[PDB]
């Protein structure tokens, strides 16, 4: 199963991808 | 010298960039200084989405024990590691570095009660180092600070 910082990070690349996205 | 002129040259930046947005963050006095246009967009993107990480993921960060520089630096690491892990590398990206430093720090600070100005040079030289050593050519490629950041945040 996940870890937390696993979680952490995955969640950090999806902010990124979606602020990639927002200023476009 | 070591790593030529260009490579240095960047590594500086990323650190200036690195300890400014930190010194931010954290509210360290700053002297009348004149922040350059990378600084300054760094500075309002970075801590915005600082505060969208503490947020969205605020019942992970509840359970941060960043007691130390060295416990701060293995979750940085780690962490990292993870979001990083498909190999996809862009500026929203990036940002997230700096922020997730300024997470940290911020918990740090919360631990400590009070910081020396130690912990904030030592948070700020080891993100700088994985964004150099992760991102360095990246950025290189799409345009640096002034052509591509700037160009991405602040067309």
């Amino acid at each position: 199963p996940n870890s937390i910082l696993g979680q952490v990070g995955r969640q950090l690349a999806l902010i990124g991808d979606d602020i990639n996205r927002r200023y476009d | 010298g070591p790593l030529g002129s260009m490579a240095e040259s960047e590594l500086m930046h990323i650190h200036s960039l690195a300890e400014h947005y930190l010194q931010y963050v954290l509210q360290v006095p700053a002297f009348e200084s004149a922040p350059s246009q990378a600084c300054r967009v760094l500075q309002r993107v970075a801590f915005s989405v600082q505060k969208e990480v503490e947020k969205n993921l605020k019942s992970y960060l509840d359970d941060f024990h960043v007691e130390s520089i060295d416990t701060a630096r293995i979750i940085f690491n780690q962490v990292m590691e993870k979001e990083f892990e498909d190999g996809i590398i862009n500026w929203g990206r990036i940002v997230t570095i700096f922020a997730f430093g300024g997470v940290l720090l911020k918990k740090l600070k919360q631990e400590q009660i009070a910081l020396d100005v130690s912990a904030y040079k030592q948070v700020s030289s080891f993100v700088a180092e994985f964004i150099m050593n992760n991102t360095g050519e990246w950025i290189r490629q799409n345009g640096g600070w002034e052509d591509g950041f700037i160009k991405k945040f602040e067309p």
